[PDB]
């Protein structure tokens, strides 16, 4: 009954702004507090903020005051965040989450997350080059944004293969490589992002 | 205003008892929660009030404490129960939140040292003007691997990355790739490339190396 869904998240540059929006229903909107969470990556959760079940109180989390402003608008049933002078730091997950019915010092449901991400890298397909009981690969490199897919032999081999998470270097570009334990090997390879899908013949 | 839970992560086989402690640096006001968070994946509420089970948390799941110490306890670990949880604490006033950085509940498994492979920078990648040397890990339990990079006897600090996969779906073991990333002038510079790791199933370093 109760539902929490998310949007606004992006892929933006420094400076810049976003706005996030959380539309509730299954439940009494204007009764409960709402919050921010957010969950950069590779991190445990971090709360952001938090805006009176009446809109009229508001609190931030240090590290964006004064940047971001958390808003709610009753008649809509819609919890917001504007995002404003962005950074690269603020690039994380970010769920929207209800004060507990039964104990408001507990979040009882939570949106399914909006991404943000921060950078002032521009969106380019990656290069695919070749990793050369046998093991060859793929290295998928630099690429932006996530994500990239990785398949085996379009998908007819599976057994051994391990695709690992992507790595965000310090170009600000992601990298990541998907291998096989072991014919013919080709990684499929596709940048949704780039419009960029490569097939590479591993020799 | 610190929530700090212990242990970090948690190895169990199916079946066994799961207890997670979280402690607060002053006594809480009101009882704290707990949430399960799987990878990619919102939290979710798991028991409020130090010992209320919330909505279809089933009955495995149970909670306690007061003042400053609280504990999780998962009687009998199902397979869906491995993942991460995190404690949680919030007043009335100021009204902020605070979260345990969070246990991982691990599925243990004998142990298995993992399979090591060196890969060179490809020709191709070397005309980019780039030279990426990887080094595989593969299929190993436990966790814990230590993976030692160095070119030409020299060791190489700061200037590679290392990616983990999940638990594999089938054999849980783990599987890891670190990269090393050098300018294709300084790979150009040096002969002896080598990846020594380090880990429970090999009675001593495993290192594989090339000479370019
Ligand atoms: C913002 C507001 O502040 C207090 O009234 C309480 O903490 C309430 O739960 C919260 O939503």
């Amino acid at each position: 009954l109760i539902n929490l869904v998310e949007s606004g998240g992006g892929v933006v540059q420094p400076g810049r702004s976003l706005r996030l929006s959380c539309a509730a229903s299954g439940f009494t909107f204007s009764r409960y507090g709402m919050h921010w969470v957010r969950q950069a990556p590779g991190k445990g959760l971090e709360w952001v903020a938090v805006v009176s079940s009446d809109g009229r109180t508001t609190y931030y989390a240090d590290s964006v005051k004064g940047r971001f402003t958390i808003s709610r608008d009753n008649s809509k049933n819609t919890l917001y965040l504007q995002m404003n002078s962005l950074r690269a730091e603020d690039t994380a997950v970010f769920y929207c989450a209800k004060e507990g019915g039964d104990n408001k010092f507990s979040f009882d449901y939570w949106g399914q997350g909006t991404l943000v991400t921060v950078s002032s890298a521009s969106t380019k397909g990656p290069s695919v080059f070749p990793l050369a009981t046998a093991a060859l690969g793929c290295l998928v490199k630099d690429y932006f944004p996530e994500p990239v897919t990785v398949s085996w032999n379009s998908g007819a081999l599976t057994s051994g293969v391990h695709t690992f998470p992507a790595v965000l270097q310090s170009s600000g570009l992601y990298s990541l490589s998907s291998v096989v334990t072991v014919q013919t090997y080709t990684c499929n390879v596709d940048h949704k992002p780039s419009n960029t899908k490569v097939d590479k013949t591993v020799e | 205003g610190q929530l700090t839970q212990s242990p970090a992560t948690l190895s169990l086989s199916p079946g066994e008892r799961a207890t997670l402690s979280c402690r607060a640096s002053q006594s809480v006001t009101n009882y704290l929660a707990w949430y399960q968070q799987k990878p990619g994946q919102a939290p979710r509420l798991l028991i409020y009030g130090a010992s209320n089970r919330a909505t279809g948390i089933p009955a495995r799941f149970s909670g306690s404490g007061s003042g400053t110490d609280f504990t999780l306890t998962i009687s009998s670990l199902e397979p869906e129960d491995f993942a991460v949880y995190y404690c949680q604490q919030r007043d009335n006033w100021p009204p902020d939140a605070t979260f345990g950085q969070g246990t991982k509940v691990e599925i243990k498994r004998t142990v298995a040292a993992p399979s090591v492979f060196i890969f060179p920078p490809s020709d191709e990648q070397l005309k980019s003007g780039t030279a990426s040397v990887v080094c595989l890990l593969n299929n190993f339990y436990p966790r814990e691997a230590k993976v030692q990079w160095k070119v030409d006897n020299a060791l190489q600090s700061g200037n590679s990355q290392e990616s983990v996969t999940e638990q594999d779906s089938k054999d849980s073991t783990y599987s890891l790739s670190s990269t090393l990333t050098l300018s294709k002038a300084d790979y150009e510079k040096h002969k002896v490339y080598a990846c020594e790791v380090t880990h429970q199933g090999l009675r001593s370093p495993v290192t594989k190396s090339f000479n370019r």
